[PDB]
């Protein structure tokens, strides 16, 4: 029947604002501080740039819900831009560049407004609550907040609120505004960087949070208070404006913390083996291989085959080949500090890695390489010709058959 | 001489290591649209379709892969996806309406390169495989099973195989030879290797069967290109008596690939060469050079037609990066290949000359012509 | 937010830069000059050869610049028509241990137009503030037109450096003497345009600052009297402002956090008629801009280069084809793409034919884009044939 219209209207859900809150409760309501009463409040917000309005409003709504479980915060910005009483509700939500908006936040307690007769929210309330319960001598007493917004100007107005609550609210609002201003300063520094003007602006010369100890990541990643930054985006061509630019910078920076590790590891395990040392970690093998190109390979089939004894013979063949390789200059690389063998031979031009393993009824040899480069490649294909993975199998089989001749099973 | 900088591309996820000859592009589902095929060392073959970064589908093989190919080797008239491992294993796949093979047939191991063509001109296609041991083996699929054919032995290493319309109008098989040389296999079964030499053991890659006209692809060849690792490119025509050198170019990079691709769309094919550091070159048949630098290091390279957007095949470039990413540039077409402004492109047209003769003018000054052009271009009233 | 038509621009060449530049790096000349931050300056041009052309990018050296000096801005112009020659101004910063030491070098030499001779003629002048942008203007003093330098400073003030034939050198002079509208500044001025009027003593002056304050002034020159003034406070730094005649005069303001806009009918409606360019804010930050005729239709269009590597081009409809509600506004003509953030543009006939090439300086280097010759070959012929036919019909 009549359930939505009594809440769409008379509750600020739809329609327009009452003329009472349009202009009446900003005059002689503010003057309560001039005469001197029990509703004093103030603000001094001087936001730099207007694009912080939505984040600030959202945070302020969060705070209102935080220290008030009865308020009913509802933005009533005039969404017409004509002149009079244009206050139309903007559901949990700019048009023109130069346009300067005009917003009017409100807070109210519908439950207390239903029938004010008892203690609304004692110890977190008007500090003038209550009132005589006798009929006709009833209790006129409630609470409200009427923060007003101009282009860059906020004015906090409370009425009938706990003095500690009001002071905390004002201090928190000022601190949050300063937080947002610091974030805007960082964004402006980034923008001035983007054009290629580095030592023209900067987050060094310029507010509790403007000290030369600012935590850039905390400011960028948070919308609320709790390498040289001056040359961050220089020669870098890597792929709410604050969130946009800040996260872009964050990824640009992380692309070096996640990169220089690889260069450090490669330099480390090149200089270590240049002139094996320790059991290099198993995970490092993936980096060493994926950072190197598969240059050459060779293969042979173990003819002494159709088994555990076959596995032992294959292992003996592998160890004989390992000994042969070690007679050339290649050392062994220990692995698995939590059957496949790995060797190496560092060179002035780079490193050379060999992997030996048996596949089915075959024996595998692969040569990797990792670096002017002509000299390296000249010697890089100087191990291929000395692989001799055929004469070795020949001799191994002949030695095995001779040994079986000089023996039995 | 002039460089360029292509922009549009698509990146695909591919983790693993692979040989330089383990990547190809061609139609496998017989939809008249090419797809990307990559065979890894781990023993998996991934086919990418359209533009998704995730692989379209994957098939599992046995052993480590070294050669991949797409074509109608069975001579049944339908395209098949064949793979050749390093342990002498041949696998075959068909997916035109996971993905286990359908035909395994062992062969000699040490497989390095691979080619599919009707070399004999018999109307059937003969798979040809080179080996790292300087051994070339020809095969044929006969009903079915694979059978061997004539085998050739060489001294220098084998890098590539090419089929070229010979002087007698018959297909000819040639193979690159280190020292900037090349050998031809006679395949007289329906010396057996004849070598021609144009530092000492520089690796040489080679490509053949380069078009010269629009539509002259059913029977057209006569051009082939050599590239040396020490940065030396050559294009030359074989013809009857002695092969004629078309052009030779000296660069200062480590060339490791060689391809053919038509970009201007005029029918001719352009030589597309790569390098280890990523400095790609594109040269037409007149020594016109177009460079393209990719600020990376390249593992594998590929070129040809690909179907990325709008379901239409377009010329493409494919790079494999050290950062487990495959880059596909699919907007590489060029309006031309030289640099001409307007005073010489329009000079060719004779109607322009006649029409400028009507308007009481005869181009001799040049500032007058420039003024006329500016008035006709920016002042239409 | 949807393009209408394809990009008719074909890229010809691309020269790689070792080190990046800034929005003030692009200069003029039919040659071109572009300088990197690390002091390497290059001259771009084209050389004809038989039946083709070839780009040439030749490095240049200037005498008195420290090897450790970092260049901030660069500009140049040609001498006054009574005089002859070209003048090149370069503002760099010495690294005095841990502080900035700003400076200004002016090069001006038969060899008045010889760039090689002008390479070593500099004068070393301190700045006492970090400079922002070196530009120049032409003013009517007495009955003679004279070209003078302009340079925004760290202190919110514009400092003029006028030439003197008596000393044959440039000396700083008060800016209030010649430019009443360029006084009493609060924030540093990123960009400043002085649009002279054709043949009169009036002109417009437009400027935008870091805070978003944009001031436009209709200024006389014979009487040195400001006629009117308008000012608007926007959000974000003002990346670019250009004064252009749409067909009456209008202005274009390109911010960095809001869609770029154009204000129409300045002399008749002040700054109350605003048209926003739709969808020009989805591609990061608009770093540059340029206004000219890229459609070859005799009417100008608006080019917007973004940080997100975009080169949007917008076209104005016109009341001549006025369509009620969707009136003569702006709409996205077409849209290109790049691989590096875009910094500066120039519209110069480098080839030497009469067609104007577009030079774009981005993070990694310079792209020389041309119009699609095939498109720019049949269209000229059709126009010429129609001209001949109408001449015959009118003969």
């Amino acid at each position: 029947r009549q359930k939505r219209r009594t809440t769409q209207l008379e509750e600020g859900e739809v329609g327009t604002l009452h003329p009472v809150f349009a202009r009446v409760a900003q005059r002689w309501m503010e003057f309560m501080v001039q005469i001197g009463c029990a509703s004093v409040s103030r603000s001094s917000a001087h936001m730099v740039s207007r694009f912080l309005l939505p984040s600030i409003l959202s945070e302020f709504t969060a705070l209102v819900t935080s220290m008030a479980g009865d308020t009913s915060v509802r933005i009533f910005e005039q969404h017409l831009g004509s002149e009079p009483e244009i206050f139309g509700p903007c559901s949990p939500g700019s048009p023109r560049p130069a346009a300067e908006r005009h917003l009017l936040l409100l807070g109210r307690n519908f439950l207390q407004w239903r029938r004010p007769t008892q203690q609304a929210a004692k110890a977190m309330q008007r500090f003038e609550p209550g009132g005589d319960g006798s009929s006709g001598r009833n209790a006129p007493r409630q609470r409200l907040l009427l923060l007003e917004v101009v282009d860059k100007k906020l004015q906090l107005l409370t009425y009938n609120w706990a003095p500690d609550l009001g002071a905390a609210l004002g201090r928190a609002l000022v601190r949050l505004v300063q937080w947002q201003n610091a974030r805007a300063h960082l964004i402006f520094c980034l923008l001035s960087q983007k054009l290629g003007l580095f030592h023209h602006y900067g987050q060094l010369d310029f507010n509790p949070f403007l000290l030369p100890t600012m935590e850039v990541e905390t400011l960028i990643r948070s919308a609320s208070p709790p390498f040289p930054f001056d040359e961050a985006l220089r020669d870098i061509t890597a792929a709410d404006p604050v969130t946009y630019h800040g996260q872009q910078f964050l990824e640009i920076k992380m692309a070096e913390r996640r990169e220089l590790e690889r260069q450090m590891k490669m330099e480390n395990l090149f200089v270590t083996w240049q002139q094996a040392t320790m059991p290099i970690s198993a995970g490092e093998l993936e980096t060493l291989k994926q950072s190197s190109r598969l240059v050459h390979y060779c293969a042979t089939a173990m003819l002494f085959d159709p088994e555990p004894w076959l596995k032992e013979l294959s292992l003996a063949f592998l160890q004989q080949y390992v000994q042969y390789l070690q007679s050339i200059g290649f050392v062994l690389v220990p692995l698995r500090p939590p059957t496949t063998y790995h060797l190496q031979r560092a060179l002035p031009g780079g490193i050379i890695l060999m992997e030996l393993a048996f596949q089915g009824c075959y024996f595998c040899v692969k040569q990797f390489a990792l670096e002017l480069s002509m000299l390296f490649t000249e010697e890089c294909d100087k191990v291929r010709d000395l692989m001799h993975v055929h004469s070795f199998s020949y001799d191994f089989h002949l030695r095995l058959v001779h040994q079986h001749v000089l023996g039995a099973h | 001489m002039r460089s360029v900088s292509y922009v549009q591309r698509v990146a695909l996820e591919f983790s693993g290591s692979l040989f330089p000859h383990a990547i190809c592009l061609g139609d496998v589902d017989n939809d008249t649209l090419n797809e990307l095929v990559v065979g890894d060392t781990s023993g998996k073959v991934s086919v990418y379709k359209n533009d998704d970064s995730r692989p379209w589908l994957t098939c599992s093989c046995q052993g480590m892969l070294t050669c991949v190919g797409v074509g109608d080797v069975c001579n049944k008239g339908k395209n098949l996806l064949v793979a050749v491992s390093a342990e002498g294993w041949f696998h075959l796949f068909d997916l035109t309406p996971e993905q286990r093979p359908v035909f395994k047939q062992h062969i000699p191991a040490n497989t390095k390169v691979m080619l599919i063509s009707d070399i004999d001109g018999d109307g059937c296609r003969e798979l040809v495989v080179g080996y790292t041991d300087r051994v070339v083996r020809a095969f044929r699929w006969e009903e079915g099973q694979l059978v061997s054919l004539k085998k050739w032995m060489l001294e220098g290493q084998v890098d590539s195989l090419s089929v070229t319309l010979g002087p007698l109008g018959l297909p000819e098989l040639m193979v690159s030879q280190p020292g900037c040389a090349y050998a031809i296999l006679l395949c007289t079964w329906k010396r057996d290797v004849v070598l021609h030499q144009t530092n000492k053991n520089v690796s040489t890659h080679l490509i053949g069967n380069i078009k010269q006209g629009h539509g002259t692809e059913s029977s057209g060849s006569g051009l082939f290109a050599l590239c040396t690792l020490d940065g030396t490119l050559k294009l030359m025509e074989e013809m009857e008596e002695a092969d004629k050198l078309l052009w030779s170019v000296q660069v200062d990079h480590q060339l490791f690939a060689l391809e053919k691709l038509d970009v201007t769309g005029n029918g001719h094919e352009e030589v597309v060469a790569c390098a280890w550091d990523g400095q790609t070159y594109i040269i037409d048949h007149n020594r016109t050079v177009v460079r393209f630098q990719v600020d990376e290091n390249i593992r594998a390279f590929c070129a040809g037609l690909y179907a990325c957007k709008e379901g239409r095949n377009s010329p493409c470039l494919v790079y494999v990066t050290f950062n487990q990413k495959i880059y596909v540039y699919w907007e590489v077409q060029l309006e031309r290949m030289e640099s001409t402004n307007l005073v010489k492109l329009l000079e060719t047209k004779p109607e322009y000359h006649s029409l400028l003769q009507e308007l009481g003018v005869d181009p001799d000054d040049l500032p007058v012509t420039r003024a006329l052009l500016h008035q006709t271009l920016y002042h239409p009233d | 937010a949807v393009a209408a038509g394809p990009c008719p621009l074909r890229e010809d060449s691309f020269t790689r830069f070792s080190s990046q530049s800034n929005v003030y790096g692009l200069a003029g000349g039919g040659e071109l000059l572009a300088a990197t931050l690390k002091g390497k300056v290059l001259g771009f041009r084209y050389q004809d050869l038989r039946q083709k052309i070839r780009p040439v990018a030749k490095e240049l050296q200037f005498n008195y610049i420290p090897v450790d000096a970092e260049i901030v801005s660069i500009d140049t112009f040609n001498k006054s028509p009574p005089k002859r020659g070209l003048v090149v101004g370069i503002t760099f910063i010495k690294d005095s241990g841990d502080k900035g030491s700003p400076f200004l070098n002016i090069y001006c030499d038969g060899s008045e137009y010889n760039l090689d001779s002008i390479a070593q003629s500099c004068l070393n002048l301190e700045l006492q503030f970090t400079p922002f942008q070196l530009c120049h203007a032409e003013v009517q003093v007495g009955d003679q037109l004279e070209t003078v330098f302009l340079l925004s400073g760290n202190d919110p003030a514009i400092h003029l450096y006028k030439e003197n034939e008596g000393l044959h050198q440039f000396e700083e002079q008060p800016v209030e003497n010649l430019f009443p509208e360029l006084t009493n500044l609060t924030s540093s001025v990123l960009w400043l345009d002085v649009h002279n009027f054709p043949g009169t003593s009036r002109r417009l002056s437009a400027l935008g600052c870091q805070s978003g304050y944009v001031r436009v002034a209709h200024v006389d020159q014979r009487s040195r009297e400001v006629l009117q003034m308008w000012s608007v406070l926007q959000d974000g730094p003002i990346s670019r402002v250009i004064v252009f005649s749409l067909s009456e005069y209008s202005v274009l303001v390109a911010s960095m956090l809001e869609p770029a806009v154009v204000y129409r009918d300045l002399l008749n409606r002040g700054l109350e008629d605003q048209l926003l360019l739709p969808g020009s804010d989805q591609f990061d930050s608009v770093l540059c801009s340029l206004v000219t005729d890229v459609d070859l239709d005799g009417r100008p269009e608006v080019l917007v280069a973004t940080y997100g590597q975009e080169l949007l081009c917008y076209k104005y409809r016109g009341p001549e084809s006025g369509l009620p509600e969707a009136q003569h506004g702006f709409h996205l003509l077409w849209q290109r793409s790049f691989s590096s953030p875009l910094l500066a543009m120039a519209h110069v006939d480098l080839t030497g034919d009469g067609l104007q090439e577009l030079a774009v300086v981005s993070l990694k280097g310079v792209h020389i884009l041309q119009h699609s010759l095939i498109q720019a070959s049949e269209l000229v012929l059709t126009r010429l044939r129609h001209q001949v036919e109408q001449r015959r019909r009118r003969l």
